[PDB]
């Protein structure tokens, strides 16, 4: 029940207070396979799935902050962050990209080239996660934008399995007319951007959708096992 | 189980 400028901060430094950005890193770069496509780069893997580790520790201390979502039961909040998982990892590590190099940076800095994103383990996935890059930049989204998205993302009733989800549709609502106001505030030279930032999760299920199937695949391929939490989210 | 998730849930 707070109020729209009151939900919005909330939800900003929810969001700032777990995801550092890119002007704020000092990036660096690896010279494996930046130049071969391969099936599966181990070293990047080994770096890939630590860094995804570290983001979903970020993605839960961010729901945490989220009003209402430790309200919920333990097993919905759970649902929700299972579902959700890949949507705001996605989002995150897109909202990190270079055009000119074609790159995105990790919340260490580390920035790997659209090969060395294949190479990590992105595969079959990584032109879409580049072209929903591609669709973001252009939005010129803020901390406020970026965080409401993932929060409506992630708290969304029609997941499959939750105990309650009228009560989680109602959670969302506010959150959906916070984004409304402010991006309408924020900009009003721009009367379609509201529209086109709500496509972005349509876009963004459609992706993580085929991530669920290249865990798969990877589960497969890697030589050792899944790190635990990856495994929580995904398995 | 979740045990990791549960632990930084609560
Ligand atoms: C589906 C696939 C290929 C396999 C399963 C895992 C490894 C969970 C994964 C993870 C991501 C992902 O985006 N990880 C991120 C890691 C770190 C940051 C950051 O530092 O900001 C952001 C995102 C995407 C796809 C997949």
């Amino acid at each position: 029940t707070p109020e729209v400028g009151e939900l919005i901060e909330k939800v900003r430094k929810a969001h700032q207070e777990t995801f550092p950005a890119l002007c704020q890193l000092g990036k660096y770069t690896t010279n494996n396979s930046s130049e071969q496509r391969v099936s599966l780069d181990i070293d990047l893997w080994d770096k890939f799935s630590e860094l995804s580790t570290k983001c979903i520790i970020k993605t839960v201390e961010f729901a945490k902050q989220l009003p209402g979502f430790t309200t919920l039961t333990i097993a919905d909040q759970i649902t929700l962050l299972k579902a959700a998982c890949l949507d705001i990892l996605i989002l995150r590590i897109c909202t990190r990209y270079t055009p000119e190099q074609d790159t995105m940076t990790f919340s260490d800095g580390l920035t790997l080239n659209r090969t060395q994103m294949h190479n990590a383990g992105f595969g079959p996935l990584t032109d879409l996660v580049f072209a929903f890059a591609n669709q973001l930049l252009p939005l010129e989204m803020d901390d406020a934008e970026t965080g409401l998205l993932s929060a409506i993302c992630l708290i969304c009733g029609d997941r499959q399995d939750l105990e309650q989800p009228d009560r989680v549709d109602m959670l969302q609502e506010p959150l959906l007319e916070a984004l409304k106001v402010y991006v309408r505030k924020r900009r009003p030279s721009r009367p379609h951007m509201f529209p086109k930032m709500l496509m972005k999760i349509t876009d963004l299920r459609s992706i993580s959708a085929k991530g669920a199937e290249r865990v798969i695949t990877l589960k497969m391929e890697i030589p050792g096992s899944m790190p635990p939490l990856i495994q929580e989210m995904l398995e | 189980a979740h045990l990791i998730l549960h632990r930084l849930l609560a």
